[PDB]
């Protein structure tokens, strides 16, 4: 009833490739809070043309 | 309601210089950014370049970025674009179109578009047009029904003007739109169905304007 220390320590290659359904779609929390150094750092051409008014 | 009133497009020469302008009413003209897109019908719907309310910002697309220049003048509530070094590719309809009102973070297009203007780059010269008639005979002729016409061959430019029998003839006229040829001259027909019965007795004419040059063609279209 215990496991064996040699069983197959690599990655299945036929394993499941797709994305998980039921992962988690909350945001987690104790994520990168910070601004990202390399971001879009040039304006937006599409941004707001107008006034505020 | 909202009136955009495109104004200065014509026939220019390669290589020469035009300024369009757009009157804008029925809004507060300096509190809106507007843009220019342009439309041909090799390249669909075209967008050409972006002006910021107070100009601070422009934007151009790739293939007409360093020619053409936008500008505006908010006390006379009009936009203007100076087109610089045109190529035949240019030639299209330009619309101006104002920049709807939205959230600060979103993103931006354009909700009223101006009626629009037609600018045909071209070194072909004015000329008129070759009326030659289409004559019925039995090779055109099926049951009681036959077909006649005119065909408005060799002129330039855009646009010429066909009626029937003084505009006394509407029913069953097909005028088709006009085709560019190689040559730089516009060619296109006209045709009517006209009752068999009446051949050799109704007598057909075709009268060909066009205002630019002036030109005033009656061509009498007679069986063979």
């Amino acid at each position: 009833p215990n496991a064996n220390p040699n069983a197959n320590p690599n990655a299945n290659p036929n394993a499941n490739p797709n994305a998980n359904p039921n992962a988690n779609p909350n945001a987690n929390p104790n994520a990168n809070p910070n601004a990202n150094p390399n971001a879009n750092p040039n304006a937006n051409p599409n941004a707001n043309p107008n006034a505020n008014p | 309601q909202v009136q955009l009133v495109e104004s200065g497009g014509g026939v220019v020469q390669p290589g020469r210089s035009l300024r369009l302008s757009c009157a804008a009413s029925g809004f507060t003209f300096s509190n809106f950014g507007m843009h220019w897109i342009r439309q041909s019908p090799g390249k669909g719907l075209e967008w050409v370049a972006i002006i910021w309310y107070d100009g601070s910002n422009t934007y151009y697309a790739d293939s007409v970025k360093g020619r053409f220049t936008i500008s505006r003048d908010n006390s006379k509530n009009t936009l203007y674009l100076q087109m610089n070094s045109l190529r035949a590719e240019d030639t299209a309809v330009y619309y101006c179109a104002k920049v709807w009102f939205g959230e600060s973070e979103d993103n931006y297009s354009v909700d009223v578009w101006g009626q629009g203007t037609t600018v045909t780059v071209s070194s072909a010269s004015t000329k008129g047009p070759s009326v030659f008639p289409l004559a019925p005979s039995s090779k055109s002729t099926s049951g009681g029904t036959a077909a006649l016409g005119c065909l408005v061959k060799d002129y330039f430019p855009e646009p010429v003007t066909v009626s029937w029998n003084s505009g006394a003839l509407t029913s069953g006229v097909h005028t088709f739109p006009a085709v560019l040829q190689s040559s730089g001259l516009y060619s296109l027909s006209s045709v009517v169905t006209v009752p068999s019965s009446s051949l050799g007795t109704q007598t057909y004419i075709c009268n060909v304007n066009h205002k630019p040059s002036n030109t005033k063609v009656d061509k009498k279209v007679e069986p063979k």
